[PDB]
RNA sequence: GUGGGAGAGGGUGGUGGAAUUCCCGGAGUAGCGGUGAAAUGCGCAGAUACCGGGAGGAACGCCGAUGGCGAAGGCAGCCACCUGGUCCACCCGUGACGCUGAGGCGCGAAAGCGUGGGGAGCAAACCGGAUUAGAUACCCGGGUAGUCCACGCCCUAAACGAUGCGCGCUAGGUCUCUGGGUCUCCUGGGGGCCGAAGCUAACGCGUUAAGCGCGCCGCCUGGGGAGUACGGCCGCAAGGCUGAAACUCAAAGGAAUUGACGGGGGCCCGCACAAGCGGUGGAGCAUGUGGUUUAAUUCGAAGCAACGCGAAGAACCUUAC
RNA sequence: AGGCAAGGAGGUAAAAAUGU
RNA sequence: CGCGGGGUGGAGCAGCCUGGUAGCUCGUCGGGCUCAUAACCCGAAGGUCGUCGGUUCAAAUCCGGCCCCCGCAACCA
């Protein structure tokens, strides 16, 4: 229904979930796909072939609305992380380069209980 | 057993056709020690296949054999405290062994009355590209592919 | 409990219920789906092996989840245990009391189950005396259901609550 | 373990606490906003921590590059 | 004293982005979140993920260290201020002015509690859901006190180098910082690591001693009773300090040493698993066993390693009953 | 491209109670 | 009896609600883990859905009778 042609991809990286977002050169998403698109609800959720089948369903719809240049953003390390960036890199899909961002705070506030004893 | 690498076996090549491959499918086909009554079966089937499918009785074979093989296949492994279908790939020799297997249970699980008879078509099912060595062969694939969840853990 | 959906049947004459109770009759298929989707719902096979095999006009995803939600409910509601000993004294029997008093509380079963070993000579005795003394503690909250019974070395008491 | 590009010596002589020069620490700080260690510095505990210090000026400034992103991988 | 020098030392006044969550705007859709697995949980009033803006509140990633500071608790964005101690060089001044410290005053993590503010995350109590035989727990989702600031208390501690402080002396080496130097190597002052002597119950320590001394204080006098009871004192209270007996037992304790074990780490092995064929387990029977029964079912064998075993020959005999 | 490494990762993450 | 909700393996229920599919938890039976027990693991035995019918091709289920039972109603006299 819209179209850009030039844009971004994200990939939220968690334990639990290996989420991707195709989106926009602004800032504003295309589609997204995840683990739980395409079956897989459950601890093989967080899982590299997961990952990588989401990544590739991501990869397809993004081409079904005529995009063609793609920049990366790992955003964490959940468990198929490369495998995602790999899968991209092969989909026929105009890969440009590969950035890393993490969320991680400066010290920030003290987290849960199980990123505790980590300080 | 953590030592050798431990050997593949030798067979002495065929009376009929002079090829290993031959031997190690009849000695298959040997259940309860008589490969001097299987051996026979199995030149049986081969006429059959010689007046069937008007083809070389060995290349059918042949075909066959190439017919079945897996190239991923799945295995099994406890990771995590639950068992989990592990697919990877399969050594040549293996590979081969398993099909042969494969086709020596599809031979048993034919309708027929005589076994030379269910042994002949399965043979032409293998060479055709159809059948149930084919199907197990087919499921086998199937089974990876689809659990390839865990291939992560090429062990 | 789990049957073929949508173009799924393996048949060329299925049988079709409708959504409300009626037998439509005998038909075909892609009659059946067309049907389906006239309603926006899909195409169930409830009884999949006679002759006419038969498609309900049902939505699937829904009624699967009522069926799991039922699976559910009914296990766990539940049925709750507390094993006990032959040779049982004062403060840990209270205390087993109070624990009972709380599950009742709480809205399930209760189980009391007995571990033996050592003579079964006065095993059924003393098993009963203290299980029937432990009852009439609580015949204000709880109830008695399978009186006391010991089978081989297999001793177990069920109780049930006043008001669930 | 960091061996080939001792990032004291290449880079000529120059002050450690001249915060509005931002290629001549462009140096010290690394692919992302993190400073290079001793085993890659090559500095004195008391200099390493003076350009520390200097750094975090130039931080608070703007100049140097607060946080980053890791390109290639 | 002059002349420097390092420092997350301490307080006061700011302020810097990353992050989190909240709230809008966008765009977007069917799940997200979670885990050994899941469920609660939130999401079509459109969540999660993604960009834009702010609203907040905390704490400050890297550097960062095995480092530095402080008497000790402790202390880290960064700046500014006020301000501690310290260390050196000069040996310039004073001229034994020192060292200790019963009491006392003073500080004194974290929690607590009072008063008011703030309130994002976290998170006792508390409610969930799972785990479980039971779960008041670990796992997961909330979630209030509280964490934060201010005043005022409290004042305990594995307040620990489990090592009081002061000085002197008694082989080195090595790394670490920090100063001075005639700066490939000295010299001082810290912080570690390896060790001469020596000590010590050994482990260990070993110019930062637990060595060899002296000085002065603190406490020890078997464990348990018990940091309790009584009193006294302090505290708004929790409690704290101070500190017994009666009784009661022949051990309480430490170091190592063998071995034993470990749901400790490495390396190996075995038909141990895997890979493979085919059985037992199911059918019937053949045995032997348990069990019963019975006048007697002779006796023993007990997880592997008892159970087609002693019995490699029970009609009598054997043969014990 | 390897020689040995120096680091950040997420897989190990089954739960296991006693004495006739 | 007046009205409504249901009777399901030995006991409690999921299915009834969409007509085909009756399962699980505990109890009995046996083995195995084990040094033994617990749990555990795996099965065996155990229902035709109170039940008679009808509807329906297939009834547990839609539906009616009856048993009943429960809950209520036994009120104004
Ligand atoms: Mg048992």
């Amino acid at each position: 229904k819209r179209q850009v042609a030039s844009g971004r991809a994200y990939i939220h990286a968690s334990y639990n979930n290996t989420i991707v977002t195709i989106t926009d050169p602004d800032g504003n998403p295309i589609t997204w796909s995840s683990g739980g698109v395409i079956g897989y609800k459950g601890s093989r959720k967080g899982t590299p072939y997961a990952a990588q089948l989401a990544a590739l369903d991501a990869a397809k719809k993004a081409m079904a609305y005529g995009m063609q240049s793609v920049d990366v953003i790992v955003r964490g390390t959940g468990a198929g992380r490369e495998q995602a960036i790999r899968a991209l890199q092969a989909s026929g899909l105009q890969v440009k380069s590969i950035v890393d961002d993490t969320p991680v705070p400066h010290n920030g506030c003290r987290p849960k209980k199980k990123f505790r004893k980590a300080s | 057993a953590r030592r050798r690498r431990a050997e593949v076996r030798q067979l002495q090549p065929d009376l009929v056709y002079g090829d290993v491959l031959v031997t190690a499918f009849i000695n298959k086909i040997m259940r309860d020690g008589k490969k001097n009554l299987a051996a026979r079966i199995f030149y049986d089937a081969c006429k059959i296949i010689q007046e069937k499918t008007g083809q070389e009785p060995l290349k059918v074979f042949k075909q066959a054999v190439e017919n079945v093989k897996p190239r991923m296949e799945v295995r099994s492994r406890r990771v995590g405290g639950a068992n989990y279908q592990v697919p990877m790939e399969v050594s040549p020799r293996r590979q081969q062994s398993l099909a042969l297997r494969w086709l020596v249970q599809a031979a048993n699980q034919r309708p027929e009355r005589r076994a030379a008879v269910r042994i002949a078509h399965e043979l032409m099912d293998a060479a055709e590209g159809k059948g149930g060595a084919v199907k197990k062969k087919e499921d086998v694939e199937r089974m990876a592919e689809a659990n390839r969840a865990y291939a992560h853990y090429r062990w | 409990k789990e049957y073929l959906t949508n173009e799924r049947i393996r048949a060329k004459q299925v049988r079709v219920v409708g959504p409300d109770g009626k037998q439509l009759g005998i038909m075909d298929t892609r009659e059946a789906l067309r049907l389906a989707q006239e309603m926006d719902l899909d195409l169930v096979l409830v009884g999949p092996n006679a002759d006419p095999p038969v498609a309900r006009i049902m939505d699937y995803s829904k009624w699967r989840y009522e069926q799991q939600m039922a699976e559910k409910e009914a296990r766990k509601t539940e049925v709750k245990s507390i094993k006990f000993r032959v040779k049982i004294d004062e403060h840990d029997y209270q205390t087993k009391l109070g624990h009972i008093k709380r599950f009742l509380q709480e809205g399930h079963k209760v189980k009391v189950t007995i571990m033996f070993r050592g003579r079964e000579v006065a095993h059924p005795e003393l098993g009963e005396r203290i299980l029937n003394r432990v009852t009439e503690d609580l015949k204000d909250l709880a109830v008695v259901e399978m009186k006391p019974e010991m089978l081989g070395r297999d001793m177990n008491m069920l109780l049930a609550p006043v008001k669930v | 373990p960091s061996r080939k590009a001792k990032v004291k010596a290449t880079l000529g002589e120059f002050d450690l606490r001249d915060y509005r020069n931002v290629e001549v620490l462009k140096r010290f700080l690394s692919e992302t906003g993190k400073i290079l260690p001793r085993r890659r510095t090559g500095l004195s505990a008391k200099e390493q921590r003076i350009l520390a210090k200097t750094i975090k000026r130039a931080r608070i400034l703007g100049l140097l590059p607060f946080t980053e992103k890791l390109v290639r991988k």
